[PDB]
């Protein structure tokens, strides 16, 4: 038997789910197919309406306790929990539903994990995230706007294996993939040591490659897998390609200054 | 009751509800009323989600803007973005140097093939494809019947089909049959043969493999997918032949492109042309809304950058289905597009009149009205005599439009017919896959060969289903050719990646206006933002979902989903497989039409 996995969608962007079947290892199609049972998932599944709504009921009571909640998005506060609704009920009701018998609640992205765009200033509808509803259940968040595929991926492959959460950082982000400041491994590294830096766009310091610290790089704050693992099959990261790091991965970036503003001190 | 567009609007009937739409981008509720005979007679699109981007953005610093309203949506990744630079550079009068602009549309047209293509095969096809039909199909006629369908498609071997029909066997047998749990299987709705189910749900699979490789143009260019980072003034994958772009970078980029090629030739339109024939030969032809009457686009992909009438894609609004007269579309017309909120959770200070998005307000109200079945928070039946939607209500001119590849599509043809030599290919496509769908395909498959005028078959749901696959093929078509002038201009000495002349706020007018469109993905974008004191002021956004998936306006027009659904016959109105298809066929994205 393959572990059910109810993957339910908040207030989001869909990005988490998009970077899921970026993944190359495992593959997308062998996960559904062989790993895990992806009995809801609004995005990908056959059933709509009454038919949709009633295999949550079917597995949380055929699987109690021993069922994976998959949060993607986030519940609204405000307007009375409707400026999100699913099934004519806000999501807040979904959520705590399905939450309540699950064996482990996985936060996927930042949306899900601390709030991400929606929770930006002045966050018009009071968008929270999971674990601040939650409070009485084991949570890992998977954070990043999205987060890399490989790391998504790398989450549901440990917990199926092992029947077990990883080892979580104070944040509650699985070591594994978040042990690193995206400035630890940077390939640019050498050149941030030297004090070589862009200073504006496509001067010669950027042709060749420089430090983008000056042009706002939050890498020295961020932890995330992005300077190593890299994304989309280890093909590039936002550094490599001539932006800096926007901080995707940290609590409140939104609200952080300026994603051209550098670091102070 | 009431009549408005052509279309005699019912409620008297049996009321259908289905929410969570499912197969989509984000929350949607539909319902419907049927008569006695199960044929649709009022239908309803409610948005069921809403985040206030608009709202978030007041304040902000316009090179910034990019980043939050990219996060409008994960699934047309980058269109938004794309939006937003061009918007502010608008605004602030900046021309961005060509290497940016042709790898902005060489990202723009690797986003439009992605979409397209995951839309179909893994959204749509379950709607046309009965995944359990295809457990009953022979391996050696499924080979077959791909020979004919693409011959040139490699992978055809009754092992193969065999090998892929076994896994799906051993899958369903299981008894966790996951994504396909509680599905409409075994529906009269479903017409396609054993055969034609196994070969699609292989397409499925192959699609699945497939579209992580096509993405990775994004990530070289733009860093990551989704979510690939953008620059008010050009790109910053700067190039160096160290550099984030070389030239073992710019082979990698077109190795991608000749694959996505390949896939759109002898998989993607190839699979359409055969369902779409066979749906034809069943007759069904609903679906067609106000694409039979009224269609726009804003037009996109200037074969010469800044000059509009080079549009590859020209575009233009049509009305009351006279394809003879284009008119032209100005974003920055206080009279063209505006927005209504009559039957929108939000409020105006007089909801009599439509904003143009310059002047437009996003102030939530979420209230319902005196009809409604249920409470505030447990509806049982939407009351869409009020405000019944997240999703504003634009119209062009007061009239409500249709947008999308197949807006495009119409539009393209007609400037085709007027003489317009840039719409020369999806002229080609459309007579080309008339050919196939009327006579080629039926001759191969011993069916009778139709005689459907172009006019007859694009206003339809698989004409719409149609014009998204061979988009795809055409965007792949013409990023093939932006690659070659990229490299040419970088070798024939022109390196430039960013105009930095006005980057700096200081260099800014201190108030200043600008728009931005796109033909995204689902048809017709635009960011309309100005600017103070360096500060974004105002940030309105209308996505092509939300002119499609719209609520009624001020006098009670309906949009093109609601119209889409009208007229159409269910076999069971219990099982939503007819509403699923149609609303499907405009690849629905819910968070893009609320932002
Ligand atoms: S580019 Fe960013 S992460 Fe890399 S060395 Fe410079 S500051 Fe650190
Ligand atoms: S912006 Fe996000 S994707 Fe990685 S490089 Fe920075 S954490
Ligand atoms: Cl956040
Ligand atoms: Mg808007």
């Amino acid at each position: 038997p393959r572990t059910p996995v109810l993957w339910l969608h908040g207030l989001e962007c869909t990005c988490c789910s998009e970077s899921f079947i970026r993944s190359a290892h495992p593959l997308a199609k062998d996960v559904v197919l062989s790993m895990i049972s992806l009995d809801y998932d609004d995005t990908l599944m056959a059933a709509a309406g009454h038919q949709a709504e009633a295999i949550l009921e079917e597995i949380m009571t055929k699987y109690k306790g021993n069922y994976i909640l998959a949060v993607e998005g986030n519940p609204p506060l405000n307007q009375d929990g409707m400026s999100c609704i699913i099934g004519g009920r806000p999501f807040i009701e979904q959520l705590k539903y399905v939450a309540k018998d699950a064996k482990a609640i996985i936060s996927w992205g930042s949306c899900a994990s601390w709030g991400c765009v929606q929770a930006a200033k002045p966050n018009p509808t009071q968008a929270t995230p999971v674990h601040k509803v939650i409070t009485d259940k084991p949570i890992i968040k998977v954070p990043g706007c999205p987060p890399i595929a490989e790391v998504m991926t790398g989450v549901i492959t440990y917990m199926l294996t092992f029947d077990r959460i990883p080892e979580l950082d104070r944040q509650g982000r699985p070591k594994m993939f978040y042990s690193q400041r995206i400035h630890d491994k940077c390939y640019r590294r050498p050149h941030f040591d030297a004090g070589q830096f862009v200073e504006e766009w496509d001067d010669e310091s950027a042709r060749k490659g420089f430090c983008l610290y000056k042009m706002g790089c939050k890498g020295p704050t961020t932890y995330n897998a992005c300077s190593t693992t890299r994304w989309n099959e280890g093909t590039s990261f936002p550094i490599q390609s001539g932006h800096g790091c926007i901080g995707c991965s940290e609590d409140g970036f939104w609200d952080k200054g300026s994603f051209y503003d550098r670091l102070t001190g | 009751a009431y009549a408005t567009q052509g279309f005699n609007l019912d409620d008297r009937g049996r009321r259908i509800v289905v929410d969570p739409v499912t197969r989509i981008e984000g929350h949607m509720r539909c319902e419907v009323n049927v008569d006695a005979n199960n044929v649709i007679r009022n239908a309803v699109s409610t948005g069921t989600m809403w985040r206030g981007l608009e709202v978030i953005l007041k304040g902000r610093d316009p090179r910034d803007a990019w980043a939050f309203v990219e996060r409008i949506c994960g699934v047309c990744t980058g269109c938004h973005a794309l939006a937003s630079v061009r918007a502010v550079e608008n605004a602030l009068d900046i021309r961005i140097p060509k290497n940016a602009h042709l790898i902005r549309e060489i990202m723009a047209k690797t986003l439009q093939v992605h979409d397209h293509a995951v839309h179909f095969y893994h959204l749509h096809a379950l709607d046309w494809v009965d995944v359990m039909s295809a457990l009953k199909a022979d391996p050696k006629r499924t080979s077959e019947l791909q020979q004919l369908v693409s011959p040139a498609h490699p992978l055809s071997s009754a092992g193969y089909f065999r090998d892929i029909q076994n896994r799906l066997k051993r899958f369903v047998e299981s008894g966790q049959l996951g994504p396909f749990m509680n599905g409409y299987w075994g529906s009269k709705a479903y017409v396609l043969p054993p055969e034609a189910n196994l070969m699609a749900v292989t397409h499925y699979l192959e699609a699945l493999d497939l579209q992580k490789e096509w993405v990775k143009i994004h990530t070289i260019f733009g860093g990551k997918n989704p979510h690939p980072n953008y620059l008010v003034g050009g790109v910053p994958c700067a190039i160096n032949l160290s550099a984030p772009v070389n030239m073992e970078r710019l082979s990698f980029v077109k190795a991608r492109i000749d694959e996505i090629i390949e896939f759109n030739k002898n998989v993607y339109v190839p699979d359409v042309l055969a369902i779409g024939t066979l749906y034809k030969q069943a007759g069904w032809l609903y679906g067609g809304g106000l694409a039979a009457t009224n269609v726009l686009d804003y037009g996109e992909y200037p074969n010469v950058a800044y000059n509009k009438s080079t549009d590859q894609l020209p575009g233009g609004a049509i009305l009351n289905g006279n394809w003879d007269e284009v008119f032209p579309v100005d974003p920055r017309d206080s009279q063209q597009v505006q927005e209504f909120v009559s039957h929108s959770w939000y409020k105006y200070a007089d909801e009599s009149v439509g904003l143009h998005p310059w002047d437009g307000v996003t102030e939530p109200n979420y209230v319902l009205g005196a009809n409604t079945k249920g409470t505030r928070t447990r509806i049982e039946q939407i009351d869409e005599s009020a405000k019944y939607s997240w999703i504003k209500s634009p119209r062009w001119r007061g009239h409500a439009m249709e947008v999308g590849p197949l807006s495009r599509y119409i539009l393209a043809y007609a400037h085709a017919r007027s003489g317009n030599k840039y719409a020369e290919r999806p002229k080609e496509q459309l007579e080309y896959s008339a050919q196939m769908i009327n006579s080629a395909i039926p001759k191969a498959l011993g069916l009778p060969e139709t005689q459907y005028t172009l006019k007859q078959l694009l206003p339809s749901t698989i004409g719409r289903t149609l014009a998204r696959a061979l988009e795809s093929q055409y965007c792949g078509e013409m990023m093939h050719s932006d690659w070659h002038d990229l490299v040419a201009n970088i070798r024939a000495g022109d390196t430039a990646t960013a105009n930095v002349d006005k980057w700096d706020p200081a260099t800014w007018p201190l108030q200043a206006k600008g728009v931005g469109t796109v033909a995204a993905p689902r048809g017709a974008l635009g960011h309309w933002i100005r600017i103070k004191d360096g500060r974004i002021e105002n940030y309105q956004c209308v996505v092509p979902t939300t002119w499609n998936g719209s609520p009624r306006d001020y006098k009670g027009q309906i949009g093109a989903f609601e119209a889409s659904l009208m007229n159409t016959p269910m076999v069971n109105p219990e099982q939503p497989v007819e509403i699923l298809r149609t609303l499907h066929s405009f690849d629905p994205c819910l968070a893009c039409s609320t932002h």
